[PDB]
């Protein structure tokens, strides 16, 4: 209530001075009144306690913020401390939200909460501060400072955007989708470490395109537009190349099916769906797995391999198992199951002969070590009342001599029941995080070297630390400069030609090829 | 039978004739260093001597085609603009 009272006092004072005194009468009066009231109340009334600035902002009082902005704007150095206190509150809220201590947090919920906080602050700014430049600069700086506190913040943003892009069950219409995408890209604007963001976005693209299609079929393109406008003409073009490769794959698959229908010799080739991808776009899963392929599928794949090694003579069709899916027709009705190219071999072995165990599926299968146990537990361990592969030794841990059985499980109310044990709650385990961190470290290692060999060929030479500033400025919007890494890597090229960059003779660099 | 497979959604990966046994630029291998590195250590001093993958699914040593970019600018086994879509095997 003090702000309203002082505003009324100022209004009555100026009215009295303009009506009861001389014509100008106001410059020293208003200056000294401001210097007495605001310059003394500014330090203590906004930070002490009992509904100051932080409390009147936490509860969401728009009128209080508006009147404070319209009052403190007259006195110099008022907006400075106002923005300082707002930034302090923002840092406190972010530290309370970006806290890493504690496992079991949903990345999509975390990104949603961060975006909600950003939208709330933007609404407060638009409603009270009248789009002041200083407040926008301060909030942008605060977001940049507090967001890069954790190294999994871009990963969580990628998970949130994947959750929003996989299906628009929330916000069926387009207006709210557009608004939330704009808010998400605005939040991404005040973020660093774009390399991990791009890597995880590409991984999410691979996950969403190599699974059941028809997710949005147009919102994916809206998102590519957004990323192109934000990140720049960089890797969004590589994702467009990936989409073109996918188009080639599908158009060639249906063409080859039509050619096989005209031949009428496709035996193992029934309702098939083979996708042809390029090594560069999609990274290898782990080590290109290998195992006994079921008879009918094997024949189909062998015919497709002949088709690719003959028309496109040279295409090395490498076999793999950590990708794709299948529809297993089981059989009182005929319910079709679903296998994600993991349980096909085990279930085929069961079809050939039942009453098997871990030894049987580890001896006559030649299957990788851990991805086998993952599928084995996805089939039996931790499964709700839809068990398609039961066992007698009911236990959490996996034993060796355990017999496997099958159950009816009439709980499925349709003929197309799928076992979606994969793509579970985001665990982001230590091994995968470490391996992707190493991969992105190598990505930065090539990103710096390619830049230094592309730019410095047409630039000047450095003596001690001249060109490093330029190479860090060119990568300022990409990631951290990492001075020790770049310093250790620039001195490794001296072993051979093409700008050896002689250390001892650091006076003239070889401007040759 | 009790379980029969109707549909399959396999994904086929393809690679061109990169000649894993002879680098198309240096003729050593698709790994195991290159002509200008030879010995494994050879005063490595960090840096890297891994494999470089292009947009055309061609693979050479990073050093080989990094030097070859000064001689020409179209991948020798074809006429395509060479990209750097991947680094390492
Ligand atoms: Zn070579
Ligand atoms: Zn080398
Ligand atoms: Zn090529």
């Amino acid at each position: 209530v003090y702000i309203k009272k002082v505003e009324a006092r100022i209004n009555e004072e100026i009215e009295r001075v303009m009506h009861c005194l001389d014509k100008s009468t106001e410059e020293p009066i208003v200056k000294v009144v401001e210097r007495e009231l605001i310059s003394k109340h500014m330090k203590t009334i906004v930070e002490m306690e009992n509904s100051g600035l932080v409390h009147m902002l936490k509860n969401g009082k728009t009128e209080d913020l508006g009147c404070m902005y319209k009052l403190f704007s007259r006195v110099p150095n008022g907006l400075k401390t106002m923005c300082e206190c707002m930034s302090s509150y923002l840092r406190e809220q972010g530290k309370a939200l970006v806290s890493e201590e504690g496992e079991g947090k949903n990345p999509v919920d975390y990104i949603q909460g961060l975006l909600d906080l950003k939208s709330r602050f933007d609404r407060f700014l638009l409603e009270s501060f009248n789009n002041d430049r200083l407040f926008k600069q301060t909030i942008a700086g605060d977001f940049e400072y507090f967001l890069n506190l954790n190294s999994r913040s871009p990963e969580y943003l990628s998970l949130f955007i994947d959750d929003k892009l996989k299906k628009g069950v929330k916000g069926l219409t387009e207006q709210e989708v557009e608004t939330i995408l704009d808010k998400a890209m605005v939040l991404f604007r005040f973020m660093q470490e774009k390399d991990v963001f791009e890597r995880y976005y590409k991984q999410h693209l691979a996950r969403r395109l190599l699974t059941n299609k028809s997710v949005s079929d147009d919102s994916e393109k809206n998102m590519i537009s957004k990323l192109k406008t934000e990140c720049g003409c960089q890797f969004t073009s590589k994702l467009e190349g990936m989409f073109r490769d996918m188009s080639i794959s599908n158009t060639t698959m249906d063409e080859f099916r039509q050619h096989l229908q005209a031949t009428g010799v496709s035996l193992g080739g029934v309702d098939l769906t083979v996708r042809v991808l390029t090594t560069g776009y999609w990274p290898t899963q782990s080590a290109t797995p290998k195992c006994n392929i079921p008879p009918a599928p094997r024949h189909a794949f062998e015919i497709f391999r002949r088709f690719y090694l003959a028309k496109h003579s040279g295409r090395q069709l490498t076999l793999q198992h950590h990708m794709g899916s299948a529809d297993l027709n089981a059989t009182t009705r005929k319910h079709i199951l679903q296998v994600s190219t993991f349980q096909m071999t085990i279930l085929m072995l069961f079809n050939n002969r039942e009453k098997y165990t871990f030894e049987e599926i580890q001896q006559e299968t030649d299957i990788p070590e851990r991805e086998l146990v993952r599928a084995l537990q996805s089939l039996a361990c931790g499964k709700p009342t839809q068990r398609v592969l039961t066992k007698e030794p009911k236990s959490k841990e996996i034993e060796n001599g355990h017999i496997f059985t099958v159950n009816d499980q009439f709980t499925s109310k349709l003929h197309r029941v799928k076992i979606q044990t994969v793509a579970a709650k985001q665990g982001e385990s230590d091994p995968e995080r470490k391996e992707t961190r190493q991969k992105v470290d190598d990505d930065r290692k090539h990103e710096i070297e390619a830049a230094i060999v592309r730019i410095m060929k047409s630039r000047k030479k450095m003596q001690h630390n001249v060109l490093v500033a330029e190479v860090t400025q060119q990568l300022k919007a990409r990631f951290l400069p990492s001075p020790v890494v770049i310093k250790k890597r620039i001195e490794g090229l001296i072993e051979r030609e093409y700008l050896a960059r002689t250390p001892e003779d650091r006076k003239v660099y070889t401007y040759v090829a | 039978k009790r379980f029969e497979v109707k549909k399959w959604n396999a994904v086929a990966l393809w690679a061109w004739d990169i000649v894993v046994d002879n680098c198309a630029i240096c003729r050593n291998h698709i790994m195991d260093l290159c002509i200008e590195c030879q010995a494994n250590q050879a005063s490595a001093t960090s840096e890297e001597c891994t494999v470089a993958w292009g947009v055309c699914n061609h693979a050479f040593h990073f050093h080989c085609i990094s030097r070859w970019l000064k001689t020409r600018q179209v991948c020798p086994l074809d006429n395509r603009e060479w990209e750097f879509q991947k680094y390492g095997h």
